[PDB]
């Protein structure tokens, strides 16, 4: 058994984390009580990747819930699947982060980090052969961004040979009015570049645009955005949870997707995206490569693909999938780097997601992801040149030099993506 | 002629033993060199992580110093 | 006497091993429980099939085989499958964590933890042999275990068994069924490390097999099951001389004498015929001449390359079924006057023929039609270096940017091993050019 330990920190991380467990529990036939009531043996063959087995044939998510305030985690426990989580795996503080990365990373978060590690250690010791960790959090807040990146580093010290994966929610002014989110996001990216092996960039900018433009939602709620997140997280973990040949574990995925260690920030995609009140293999393939279907606000035709993972779900002709994947690469060969041959891998899972006959999930390592980091860097430097609200961070012990180091490291990441975008074989 | 026949079979034995010996040595060198390289990479990783912990101790110290002022 | 030990490494090697041993059992009349009613000597014997099967006192015929994989899920299917009673549990060896498509993890980080146990289990098979002839090693080029652990195993086998013969069946990667971007890296690394430790290696290009299943068997999207059934027929043709007796039977080692002119030039090209569906074989008997002609159609080769653009250094025809020399000789004479068969000037041009009278068999539920006669051609042609050239070119494209190299360095490897491996492949390609040049 190749177990994954799941961690969710902060409000956003616990919110998208709960939806993730709801969606995949339904996919695997697990009810809120932890009992299995499915009809396919494929649901249970790799159940141990995400679930522990307990007395009474009950399946308990290998999940740890962290926050510096009890608010979101109380509503999680009152959720539909709230009774399925292990009560001892709830680790919450009282003070709160107050959208302050310094408090999450150095002050309040540092006072709670050891109690979280005790739960991580307990879940890891009972693993047959631990794969690694997946963390859900936002980068714009305080706990998920500050304490989340702190947890990554501390876990890295005790499990340095394991894969660290994050689902990182990127801030956007279209969603949150908090003006220091570029600070918290840049400081977090400074840590993710060094301490994670693979990061799914869940861009609130893209999620809002999809809900508003494509789904025709005038007032997108967090529930509307999280519906896209849960469908995306289900798709990008399908190869981990069901029997399959391609990218079946976190390390094989990383080896296929990360040609250079720092360039591990993925552009997710999903098809179809249709509004409630409004599909062929060629259409499904064309849509998953469309910029309008990307969960990161980046146009892939503004850069080049280093590596791509494609996952088709549902009953369909594998011959047709193969032809269409070959067709989209041949017709768009300019946008795939020629010095990485055969850089697009395709998986097909027979089990479709809930409510869809056929779906496609896209995982791209594209140099166009620099558009996301340039947007954060532009909003960062506009605040940092005025030193707006710096005293909240320096009051915790930080200084401006750490802000400068985070900005330069993220700017270096953009330069590196541009370097390999410009590289040629001849 | 008998002396030559003895030298041929002794040559065959010597070449076979040298092939075994060199294969054993080359593999021992590779496994030891690989073990040291991987251990050095892990040591560098933990060393950088420990410096981050050292920096965090300095940050919390800086906060306590400005609070006493 | 003359026992042969098979070693199946990684998913590709294990699953191909499943197909091969199932086919062997059908060819010899061995039941899934190991019982063989036709075998009247209980608990032992020196029959031809005993080169591949040992016997217990209870009448069980046990493959002289070890299955090894660094993760358990593939071999677990053997442990619970149809032929689970065929193998002693100690013949099936698994770890808990695979090589993650990384040669370095198969050869070093993970492989080093199980290599001693594997050698111990092989030693237990060798000790039951009265005259061990050598090993047959089945593995992919592209996987981390198939590449990294195989090369480690081959190195250790040279030390523990000296120059006992070691033959490979190697699965050459194809993008239609490949699972890792770094498979060109793993292929070049294992080919370099194993080159001095292998006496003969039969490469199987997954794209060639894929094309044959699509074209000749009308399979829209071949699976590993489709591919492995066909591969097992080629493997069976090659090993039939070891497992059956016959007046016209020619031992594989005799073909090997002709096939290997220099130690490094030890990669024969296999071509197999007939591959035909049941619907097409019905009321259609393919003669000796027709299946022989098909051996020189490049579409039937196990490796994609063009022998008509190279030079031959050996041609061997391995027939099985209803075949007599008169028809073989007549067929060969027709082909010599109609085909692009140019030999190098330092090699005799005569074709070497063997015939096993036991007819080919098919697995129930398969796509191959049951035929009265089949042939596997083994040729030594300079054209097989085209397979190296394609792999080396993909290697060069990625390595010039050092793409993915950090995954290997992080496991302890050095860039010098990449360049050393690539230079060895460059010399191998150069060797194939040199042997094809005419003598001064
Ligand atoms: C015209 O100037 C503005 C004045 C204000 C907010 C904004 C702007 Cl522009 N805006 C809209 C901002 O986005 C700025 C950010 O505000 C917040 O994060 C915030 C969070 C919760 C609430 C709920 C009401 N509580 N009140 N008052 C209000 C603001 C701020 C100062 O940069 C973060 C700090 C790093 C963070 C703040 C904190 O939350 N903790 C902590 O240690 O540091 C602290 O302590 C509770 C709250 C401070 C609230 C203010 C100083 C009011
Ligand atoms: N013909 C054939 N090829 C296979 C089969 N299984 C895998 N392959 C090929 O083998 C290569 C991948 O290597 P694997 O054997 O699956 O990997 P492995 O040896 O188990 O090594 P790791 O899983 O990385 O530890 C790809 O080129 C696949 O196409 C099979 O059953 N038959
Ligand atoms: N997509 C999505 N984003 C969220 C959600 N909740 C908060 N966010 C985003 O997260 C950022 C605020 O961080 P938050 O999680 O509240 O901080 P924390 O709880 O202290 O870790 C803002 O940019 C929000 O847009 C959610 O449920 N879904
Ligand atoms: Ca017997
Ligand atoms: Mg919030
Ligand atoms: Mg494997």
């Amino acid at each position: 058994m190749r177990e994954i330990v799941h961690i969710q920190a902060g409000q956003c991380g616990n919110q998208i984390g709960a939806k993730f467990w709801e969606v995949i529990s339904d996919e695997h036939g697990i009810d809120p009580t932890g009992s299995y009531h499915g009809d396919s043996d494929l649901q249970l063959e790799r159940i141990n990747v995400y679930y522990n087995e307990a007395t009474g044939n009950k399946y308990v998510p290998r999940a740890i819930l962290v926050d510096l305030e009890p608010g979101t985690m109380d509503s999680v426990r009152s959720g539909p699947f709230g009774q399925i989580f292990r009560p001892d795996n709830f680790v919450f503080g009282q003070s709160g982060a107050g959208n302050n990365w310094a408090k999450g990373h150095y002050t309040e978060g540092a006072e709670l980090v050891d109690s979280v590690l005790d739960v991580v250690r307990k879940e890891s010791e009972s693993c047959d052969c631990l794969q690694g960790f997946q963390l859900t959090h936002s980068l714009g807040g305080g706990t998920g961004s500050g304490m989340g990146t702190l947890l990554i580093s501390k876990i890295r010290e005790e499990y340095p040979d394991r894969i660290m994966n994050t689902f990182s929610v990127m801030p956007s002014p279209k969603v949150s009015d908090t003006v220091v989110e570029p600070y918290n996001a840049t400081l977090s990216v400074h840590q993710l570049v060094e301490n994670t092996d693979e990061t799914y960039c869940i861009d609130n900018e893209a999620l809002y645009d999809i809900c508003f433009r494509t789904l025709k939602l005038t007032t997108p709620t967090y529930g509307d955005l999280n519906h896209l997140v849960s469908a995306t997280m289900s798709g990008v973990t399908t190869c981990l949870r069901f029997p399959g040949q391609l990218n079946a574990d976190l390390r094989k995925l990383a080896v296929n997707m990360v040609p250079f260690p720092r360039l591990h920030f993925f552009m997710p995609g999903f098809a179809p995206l249709t509004s409630r009140g409004s599909l062929t293999v060629p259409e499904l393939t064309q849509q998953m490569f469309d910029s309008k279907n990307m969960m990161a606000a980046c146009d892939p035709r503004h850069g080049r693909y280093l590596t791509v993972a494609a996952i088709f779900r549902g009953r369909m002709s594998m011959k047709e999938v193969d032809e269409q994947m070959l067709n989209v690469q041949n017709k768009n060969s300019s946008y795939f780097v020629e010095w990485i041959p055969n850089n697009v891998k395709t998986a097909v899972c027979d089990i479709p997601p809930r409510g869809l006959k056929m779906s496609a999930t896209f995982i791209g390592n594209s140099t166009a992801i620099q558009e996301l980091f340039k947007r954060i860097s532009e909003q960062f430097t506009a605040m940092f040149r005025r030193k707006a609200f710096l005293h909240w961070y320096t009051g915790e012990g930080m200084d401006e030099m750490e802000f400068t180091e985070a900005e330069s490291n993220m700017n270096d990441l953009v330069s590196e993506y541009q370097q390999y975008q410009d590289a040629t074989a001849d | 002629k008998r002396e030559h026949e003895r030298e041929v079979i002794q040559k065959a034995i010597e070449e076979n033993n040298n092939f075994i010996k060199m294969a054993k040595e080359k593999l021992a060198q590779k496994m030891e060199s690989n073990k040291e390289n991987r251990e050095a990479h892990l040591a560098a990783m933990l060393e950088r992580l420990q410096e981050k912990d050292k920096h965090a101790e300095e940050v919390r110290k800086n906060k306590e110093l400005k609070e006493e002022a | 006497m003359r026992e042969c030990i098979s070693i199946h490494v990684g998913q590709a090697g294990v699953q191909i091993g499943n197909a091969c041993w199932e086919l062997y059992c059908l060819e010899h009349g061995i039941q899934p429980d190991g019982q063989m009613p036709s075998d009247k000597t209980i608990g032992g014997g020196d029959d031809s099939f005993n080169t591949f099967f040992s016997e217990t006192g209870a009448g069980k015929h046990v493959p002289r085989a070890v299955f090894v994989d660094l993760e358990p899920t593939v071999i677990d299917e053997v442990r619970t499958g149809t032929y689970r009673q065929l193998f002693h549990p100690e013949q099936l060896i698994t770890g808990k964590e695979d090589a993650a498509n990384n040669y370095a993890r198969g050869h070093y980080t993970i492989g080093k933890e199980i290599i001693d146990l594997v050698l111990d289990r092989i030693r237990k098979l060798a000790d039951q042999c009265t005259g061990l002839q050598g090993f047959l090693v089945f593995h992919s080029f592209g996987g981390g275990t198939g590449s990294g652990f195989t090369s480690l195993l081959m190195e250790r086998l040279s030390v523990d068994y000296g120059k006992k013969s070691k033959l490979e069946f190697s699965i050459y990667p194809a993008p239609q069924v490949s699972t890792a971007v770094v498979e060109p890296y793993n292929s070049i690394l294992t080919t370099h490390t194993t080159l001095e430790h292998s006496d003969c290696a039969f490469m199987v290009d997954n794209e060639a097999i894929y094309d044959i299943c699509r074209r000749n068997l009308d399979i829209e999207r071949p699976t590993y099951t489709n591919l492995n059934r066909l591969i097992s027929q080629i493997v069976s043709s090659i090993t039939a001389s070891l497992r059956f007796d016959g007046a016209l039977n020619v031992d594989l080692t005799e073909f090997q004498t002709n096939l290997v002119p220099y130690p490094r030039i030890h990669f024969p090209l296999a071509t197999y015929a007939p591959v035909i569906s049941a619907e097409k074989a019905y009321h259609e008997q393919l003669s000796v001449a027709e299946i022989t002609n098909a051996c020189f159609e490049p579409a039937n080769q196990m490796v994609k390359c063009d022998p008509r653009h190279g030079k031959y250094m050996a041609c061997c025809l391995l027939y099985r079924g209803d075949v007599v020399p008169k028809d073989v000789n007549a067929a060969i004479a027709t082909i010599k006057t109609k085909r692009s068969i140019q030999f190098v000037d330092w090699c005799p041009t005569g074709f070497k023929v063997g015939i096993n009278y036991q007819p080919p068999t098919v697995v129930p539920g398969g796509d191959l039609a049951k035929v009265q006669r089949a042939v596997c051609m083994l040729s030594n042609t300079t054209a097989i270096a085209e397979a190296w050239a394609r792999l080396d070119h993909k290697f060069d494209l990625m390595y010039a940017k050092r793409a993915f190299v950090h995954w290997y360095v992080g496991e302890g490897m050095e860039e010098g091993e990449f360049s050393e491996a690539r230079e060895d492949m460059a010399a191998l390609e150069k060797d194939y050019e040199e042997v094809g040049v005419d003598s001064v």
